Order: structure tokens, then sequence, then C-alpha cells
């Protein structure tokens, strides 16, 4: 028996890692399961394309084709709609505002789903597991989940990260064996939606610090997932780190940055001496990663 | 100010 807790700031991957704890250590998602997500899929997909639209009407961008302005007038109506969206997804234009997502709030899967629409409009569509992992739903108040692995009983707690939620965390603080803190690597240039004026990796650091170092967690295994490496690894190829860290003097490469960052985080340990941090680089959506890692992880706890 | 019980929640 085993209290596990997952923490992080908002949209860091937590709830996805919970999803796999389940595909991994159980059967995963069924059809009738897959199917109840159908509807999220679709939700997500709409709100994303819309937010891009919307966004253009602020950033003032211009569709590729004048033609697409009906298709847009008519997205809203509305909400054959796939047609619309497809069609828009592919305006040169809209894709410029999508490449600018960080001047706004767009979900992360926003392209995964959009880019795969033919596949999931066709009626009689059933989500896959990745389809399902890639979905978004805000976690609030806290969800417990059980499972046994390697012959422990894990009791897993899943919270929300927006700040507004952090409020209710303390009620889960007793008795904790392990924590997995998730950080979105790709956050290095985004600001917080609760607070446009905060960098998101900044806020994450703060928090980490406050957990890593919290007096309840002193005999707790602190595990840090840095995550979204997929996404990082792309970003990093065209947005620069100096944005989070204006003093980075390296080059911007997955390799070099990931590590700077690996680092800025690991140094907020105030007991580098007494207390170790066990850090992994993650893709919550990759099932094969995570499962890999979470083996690592447990065989640590075993301590 | 900023914290909630060791926890950083924001100003
Ligand atoms: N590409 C990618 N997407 C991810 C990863 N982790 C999470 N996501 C997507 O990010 C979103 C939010 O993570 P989420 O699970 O919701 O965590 P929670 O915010 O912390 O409750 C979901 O859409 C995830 O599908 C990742 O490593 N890589
Ligand atoms: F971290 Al919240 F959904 F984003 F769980
Ligand atoms: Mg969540």
């Amino acid at each position: 028996e085993v209290k596990l807790l997952l923490l992080g700031a908002g949209e860091s991957g937590k709830s996805t890692i919970v999803k796999q704890m389940k595909i991994i250590h159980e059967a995963g998602y069924s059809e009738e399961e897959c199917k109840q997500y159908k509807a999220v899929v679709y939700s997500n997909t709409i709100q994303s394309i819309i937010a891009i639209i919307r966004a253009m009407g602020r950033l003032k961008i211009d569709f590729g084709d004048s033609a697409r302005a009906d298709d847009a007038r008519q997205l809203f109506v509305l909400a054959e709609l796939a047609g619309v969206i497809k069609r828009l997804w592919k305006d040169s234009g809209v894709q410029a505002c999508f490449n600018r997502s960080r001047e706004y709030q767009l979900n992360d899967s926003a392209a995964y789903y959009l880019n795969d629409l033919d596949r999931i409009a066709q009626p009689n569509y059933i989500p896959t597991q990745q389809d399902v992992l890639r979905t978004r739903v805000k976690t609030t108040g806290i969800v417990e989940t059980h499972f046994t692995f390697k012959d422990l009983h894990f009791k897993m707690f899943d919270v929300g990260g927006q700040r507004s939620e952090r409020k209710k965390w303390i009620h889960c603080f007793e008795g904790v064996t392990a924590i997995i803190f998730c950080v979105a690597l790709s956050d290095y240039d985004l600001v917080l939606a609760e607070d446009e004026e905060m960098n998101r990796m900044h806020e994450s650091m703060k928090l980490f610090d406050s957990i890593c170092n919290n007096k309840w967690f002193t005999d707790t295994s602190i595990i840090l997932f840095l995550n979204k490496k997929d996404l990082f690894e792309e970003k990093i190829k065209k947005s620069p780190l100096t944005i989070c860290y204006p003093e980075y003097a390296g080059s911007n490469t997955y390799e070099e940055a990931a590590a700077y960052i690996q680092c800025q985080f690991e140094d907020l340990n105030k007991r580098k001496d007494t207390k170790e941090i066990y850090t992994h680089f993650t893709c919550a959506t990759d099932t094969k990663n995570v499962q890999f890692v979470f083996d690592a992880v447990t065989d640590v706890i075993i301590k | 100010r900023g914290y909630y019980h060791g926890i950083w929640v924001g100003e």
C-alpha cells in the first residue's frame, strides 16, 4: 500500500498519466468506453478551431481565401460541419494563427484531431486509445483510483492545477509515499490562463518548489516528470528559451535546453543532500514510455 | 503572501 499523488500545474499531463495507469495495469479502454469519449473528442475539436478563428479576429489575420469567410460565419452557426472545418484547418491563413498559438489559448491536441478529421467524422467512429488520451477535461476536485502493480496497492490521487484548485490539496497530504510532479516542457513560452501575466514554467517552478520542499513530504519520494517532450522538441526549434530564462546562454536544442531546465528545477531542492529527486522525461500520451518509466518509478518506491 | 499551506497558489 501506497499513496500516490499527482501534482502539477494546470494542464501538465496529470490526468493523462492516470489514464495510462490503466491501460497499463488493466485493460484499458473498451469500445463502450472509447465511445463515451466520442463526444469530447468533438468538443475539443470544435472549440479549438474556433479559438483560432476567433483569434484571428484579434491578431488580425486573414484567411487565405476569401472564401473561407463563409465557412467561418458558418462554423459558429452553427455549433457538413466537418467539411467546414477541414476546409478551414487548411487555409494558409488559419494556419498562421495556429502557428501563433501562444498569443492565445489553444489546446494541445488541437492539431492531432484536426489533422485527422476524415477519420473521426465518418460516423460510426470510435475513439482509439490515443484518441482518448489526447482529450481534455479539466480535473477538479480530486479523484482516487486504485491499482495493483508489482504487488502494491496504489492509491492514486489526481488533482487540479489551476491555482484555484490548489486550494484543496492539503487534504491529501498525509501519508504520502510518492509524488509525481508533472511539468509541461512546452510551457516555456506560454503564460498562464489564470493570469496572462505569468509564465507558465515560471509558475511551475514556483510550485514545484513549494512541494519539493514541503514539510509533509520529507520522507516522500519526489518524482518529477517533465513532459510533453514531444512537443517541446518541436517548439524548441522555433521559439527560444530565453523567453523563460533570459539568461540562458546556450543553444536551443532539445538537448541543451531540456537540461538547463532539468536543472532549474532540480535546484529548488533545498535539501540536495538529504533528499533526492528522481526525474524522467515523459510523453504521457505515449503508452510505452510511460510504462517504462513508471516501472522505474516504482522500483524506487520500493524504498 | 502567495502561498496556502506551503503551497503556492498565487497573489
Ligand atoms: N503531446 C502530448 N500531449 C500531451 C501530453 N500530455 C498531455 N497531453 C495532452 O495535454 C492535455 C492535458 O493534460 P492533462 O492530462 O489534461 O492533465 P491535467 O491537466 O493535469 O489534469 C491533454 O490534452 C493531453 O492530452 C504529452 O506528453 N504530450
Ligand atoms: F490540471 Al487541470 F485539468 F488542467 F487537471
Ligand atoms: Mg486533468
